[PDB]
């Protein structure tokens, strides 16, 4: 299957059927979060996908393709992440982004704390666009988790 | 070896929840990926 959209990364190396991540089928290019693959090649039924791109600083991959996603937050307006939790339907959590402050400039961050599986999970704008990928992120002072909005370039 | 499963379209949901704060925090990116707190 390559239909756009969300899909659930999963693998059957540990216990049963293990949820380690999630990503974004558009225009044929599938795109994750690098640590959730770490690189390596996916399964989607019986074809596969060998990766095509990737920067472990960004931590980010994409696979059949260059990157696609290009949307960016607007700095004002509050966002959807799509979480996919593992064993659990696909939810959207809408909030205002906070902002990540580095040498290198600014950029959008969202203080919601979701299982390690649910890395790559599509952050959206109002329009539906993604403009980043779920789970690269800090904990606060308070213990709490804030994940980067992360974005590749087209 | 790992294999994808399609979990759902990507849409904006009009009644979703909404919830969490907007914090503003000074981090510093390493050549790992890991992001840290500058305090
Ligand atoms: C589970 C511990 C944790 O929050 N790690 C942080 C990194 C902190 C780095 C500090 N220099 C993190 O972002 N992990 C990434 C993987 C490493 C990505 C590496 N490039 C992860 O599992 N994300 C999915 C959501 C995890 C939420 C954890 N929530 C709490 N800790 N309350």
């Amino acid at each position: 299957e390559t239909t756009d959209g969300v899909y659930r990364v999963m693998t059957r190396r540990l216990l049963g059927s293990t949820q380690v991540g999630v990503g974004v089928m558009q225009e044929g290019v599938f795109h994750t979060m690098w640590h959730v693959t770490k690189g390596a090649a996916l399964r989607s039924g019986e074809g596969r996908l060998d990766p095509y791109w990737g920067d472990v600083k960004q931590d980010l991959v994409s696979y059949c393709g260059p990157w696609k996603l290009d949307a960016a937050w607007d700095g004002l307006s509050e966002v959807q992440l799509l979480a996919v939790p593992p064993g659990e339907r696909a939810k959207n959590i809408q909030t205002l982004p906070g902002i990540f402050k580095t040498k290198d400039g600014d950029i959008g961050a969202v203080a919601l704390d979701y299982p390690a599986g649910t890395s790559g999970s599509p952050i959206l704008d109002k329009c539906g666009r993604v403009i980043g990928l779920y789970g690269n992120g800090v904990v606060i002072k308070n213990g709490s988790y804030v994940s980067a909005i992360t974005q590749g370039k087209r | 070896d790992m294999y994808i499963e399609r979990a759902g379209d990507i849409t904006w949901e009009k009644d979703a929840e909404v919830t969490g704060n907007s914090p503003r925090l000074d981090v510093a990116l390493d050549e790992s990926g890991d992001f840290s707190l500058v305090e």
